[PDB]
């Protein structure tokens, strides 16, 4: 009849409140610290960020910008975010006058599509890297049956570019022919499984001859542009969106940079209008609440890859793609474009007759996670790896070899099986009950993943750890 | 009412089947307080309205349609009237035309 | 030259990490135990809530659904989603052949557009309840001059139902009419400041003599509902959308529950076709990876609002609101419907001559947060209260009559104000610099706070303890 | 129109403060005296209620089951 105490339901911990979500969290620690975590946009985070995102910040609803608020209690709330907006600023080495952030988006779609919202009207038209060619479904994907998938091509109208056919590199020529043709109010750059850096300034002159806004969408890369390792979109693009939790190494949120201040040389001394609109979409157009345990988490990162350490890090993530890449190359395995510029390699397992789906299920069996990912002119034929993640738990170039070495055996191991019983995924599967090879590499990854170290929480405290 | 809540860019006025004339200056009248475009299809009536017969749509409207070939007793076809020039005085701009 | 170890950047506490934003934090802990927060839309969760937030489970990425994902390392993923779901089925009292849900979404805004997406066409007619008459942006929002604020009203064709001019209820009389000449594919019911229950079987009647599919949005009362105190829009809806965080008592977040199997007599046994088309809207069309951190808070606040205690939390809420509303009826001050059957009050300014900015300035001031907000016919010409923060903190009636009496005081000092200084908000605000009367309401306001227990974290340990 | 609450459910003390004072300073006349008249009495708070209550708004002229016209069913 009464209400439990304040201290029976709210101050008890969560493992007496909840054993059972307790249990599996603990589960999911060790599985992050017993195996090889090679998913491309996944990251681990620092135990300080998980501390502000683990806070009395997710109580306060604060709609609004900083200083302009629909209703008050928002002295501190309004520090954070004017915090997290200024590093934001600095970890990307960008003039106050000219650039400018909101970091309210929920993740990195909500920050894409209130981009869009903020800058188009409805079916206005937009370009973005095809899927097949490393792109994200957040730039627009329809079937060839022509089902809209993405939002992007619900609410607008898209039509995908290509990479070169023979060299995996974007087809900046036949872009530009289609952006003539097709005449898109928005070009997007940046995707999810490009290996190569991206030429900017070709972005730059072909959206000016048909008249195009420039986005990037720097997600992925985003920590190799703060460390200013890969090229800087900002030099060229006006909008700039990214999720902060894949190379940045933050919580899961997302930010929108945007353009300031005067125009490049149209009216004299006219003025970007981004501001307003990108902030108005965000709120009160597409968003709710900020979520401020996000806002403040975020802030933590931003200082983070600001740091010595954090530049030191991004050289390192791509020292070790590259390391794993030219040890798979070495093996007689095919990556796209024959090697990586950034965070990621792109291994086109069809010259083997497999697909990306029995690579990427054998050794998610053996605890090494990757994913298939789709490859030019494609059942996905290839799989995606990235160096974010293990790097982050100290791994360098000679672990990163024999992270090789798994995978060779892994690739090895599922044409034996798809020799053995059948390329038919049913018949595929009979070779990966019992099988003592999968079992001694499992046992084999384990061994080499326990020996790291591993953020955001201690090992020594955990519940499994055996 | 239904002009308020619903907040149309245009207005018609103007019917196929509607015996009496029509208060122009009450569509103005509303149409200036949602913010609309006010057009008259005087279709039925352009022979009584060229006439001087029936109330004038030209008085109030922006836009004036027709057919020709009903009470105007010409061939089939149509026609578009528009307002050119400056505008009346209205939260307008001065020096505004159509 | 090197990068940081793992235990200096990923293993070292906030504090010491980041001490500007852990002292900001730590002060709007501060904040949180030291005032009266009466914003409807706020609670305070538990610190078992806090603890799954934050966790290991931010760095996992999982698109897809469990037991159809995109990659592997979902093992735990998997049973953490799948609890979730079925907890928030028993938490609402739903049987799963009848109603499934998804629990993805980051927030309630992006849940709502997830289910129109959905379901609608871009363009489709919807209808919601109106702003002034307290509804929510979510729900569709253009201005008199035609400009479309909502997303809602930018990608589909929104028109507002109101409340009773007389009554301040629902005017079912008028939705129908509207409804049969609007024809909407989609009928919303839930608002945000709408303070007594709904006639969910007069919405199903209206939509079934129009042809539309019925949506709740039951964010602010899902806590409500969950307990049984207030009319379940499962009776009638197809869908119900709902936040987490608000009477719930959860972390922010969203779902999106639809029915499932045979529809009532159409084809025979024809059934609802909601579940792939919901699923598919949240992802792959709208978000990206799922929040994990947020989903395993979420099972856990599901587990906790199925609890004999939150039933009493539930009805304690109800019953504080009541005891406030009765409180400032009694000193002359005029409610929106003349009462509560929920867990906010309406507080009609107007005919005081006073609006809703000054009399929420002035307490913010005296660390009393409310929300100006909009009443019918309206400058906000109101206040909206709510319950669900301070009964959290174990306040019941008697302590919601003080509340009332502190109110009473602000609005005093507000018209005083405004009678000595002015009307215009410039001339407002000169009344609001070295006034002993607040620094008084202030201080009691402070003490008063100080007395009640705090959820989330523990005040003995707290940084700012004075 | 005055709201319904603002004149018809605030109470007698700041409704008409002099009333209720009067009322108060009867009060308290009646505790501290001798009240000797013969036909007085001090009746209970519960008749007091009873007669103070929505009891006064409804008319029935006639008799019960004998009334003029409706809506009697409880007085
Ligand atoms: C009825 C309703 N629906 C959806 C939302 C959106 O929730 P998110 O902030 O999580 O997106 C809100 C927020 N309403 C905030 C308020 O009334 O104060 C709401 O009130
Ligand atoms: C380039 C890019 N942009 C936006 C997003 C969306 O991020 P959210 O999940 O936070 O919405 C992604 C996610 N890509 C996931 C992957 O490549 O594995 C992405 O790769």
């Amino acid at each position: 009849s009464n209400m439990d105490p304040v201290s029976v339901w709210g101050n008890t911990p969560l493992a007496t409140v909840d054993p059972e979500i307790h249990d599996l969290i603990e589960k999911e620690k060790h599985r992050q610290c017993r195996g090889i975590e090679l998913i491309a946009s996944e990251n681990f985070t620092s135990f300080a960020v998980i501390e502000a995102l683990g806070s009395a910040l997710t109580n306060k609803y604060s709609e609004g910008m900083p200083g302009n608020r629909y209703y008050g209690g928002n002295e501190f709330i309004d520090q954070i975010e004017n915090l997290c907006r200024s590093r934001a600023l600095q970890a990307f080495h960008l003039d106050a006058q000219s650039w400018g952030v909101n970091v309210q988006p929920y993740s990195g779609s909500p920050a894409n599509f209130a981009a869009y919202t903020a800058v188009l009207n409805p079916h206005d038209r937009i370009m973005g890297l095809d899927l097949p060619s490393g792109g994200h479904l957040t730039h627009g994907y329809y079937t060839s049956g022509g089902k809209k998938i993405s939002a992007t091509s619900i609410y607008f109208e898209s039509l995908p570019y290509k990479v070169n056919s023979t060299t995996g590199y974007i087809d900046y020529d036949r872009l530009e022919e289609k952006a003539l043709d097709f005449r898109p109010k928005l070009i997007i750059c940046g995707g999810s499984a490009y290996p190569r850096d991206w030429d900017y300034k070709r972005f730059r002159e072909i959206a000016d001859k048909c008249g195009a806004l420039l986005l990037c969408d720097m997600a992925h890369t985003s920590g190799l542009v703060a460390a200013q390792e890969v090229n800087s979109p900002f030099e060229y693009c006006d909008i700039v969106t990214t999720t902060t939790h894949k190379s940045l190494r933050g919580p899961r949120a997302g930010m929108i940079f945007y353009r300031k201040g005067p125009k490049p040389p149209q009216p004299e001394n006219a003025v970007y209008d981004f501001e307003d609109k990108i902030n108005f979409a965000v709120f009160p157009s597409l968003q709710g609440g900020p979520h401020n345990h996000q806002i403040g988490a975020l802030a933590v990162a931003l200082k983070q890859a600001a740091s010595p350490g954090f530049k030191a890090y991004a050289k390192q993530v791509k020292a070790n793609a590259v390391a794993l890449g030219n040890y798979l190359m070495g093996k007689g395995y095919s990556l796209v474009t024959g090697g990586t510029e950034n965070h990621l390699v792109l291994w086109d397992l069809r010259p083997l007759g497999l697909t990306g789906n029995k690579v990427e299920k054998l050794c998610d069996l053996c605890n090494i996670t990757v994913n298939k990912n789709a490859v030019f002119g494609d059942a996905p034929g290839g799989v995606r790896i990235g160096a974010p993640a293990m790097t982050s738990r100290g791994l360098v170039e000679k672990d990163f070899e024999q992270i090789g070495e798994f995978l060779h055996r892994a690739v090895t191991l599922t044409l034996e099986i798809q020799k053995e019983h059948g390329k038919l995924l049913k018949d595929f599967n009979k070779g990966l009950v019992n099988n003592k090879a999968i079992e001694d590499l499992k046992a084999d990854v384990e061994k080499f993943s326990a020996t790291f170290d591993m953020p955001g929480f201690l090992v020594s405290e955990m519940k499994y750890k055996d | 009412e239904k002009a308020l809540d619903f907040r149309p860019k245009l207005i018609i006025c103007g019917g196929s089947a509607y015996p009496r004339d029509w208060d122009y200056k009450r569509f103005r009248e509303i149409a200036d307080k949602c913010g609309a475009l006010l057009l008259c299809d005087m279709a039925h009536t352009s022979g009584l309205v060229a006439a001087q017969e029936v109330n004038s749509p030209f008085e109030y409207c922006d836009i004036v349609t027709t057919t020709t070939h009903k009470s105007l007793r010409g061939p089939r076809a149509g026609m578009i009237f528009y307002r050119k020039g400056p505008k009346p005085p209205k939260g307008q701009p001065e020096n505004a035309v159509y």
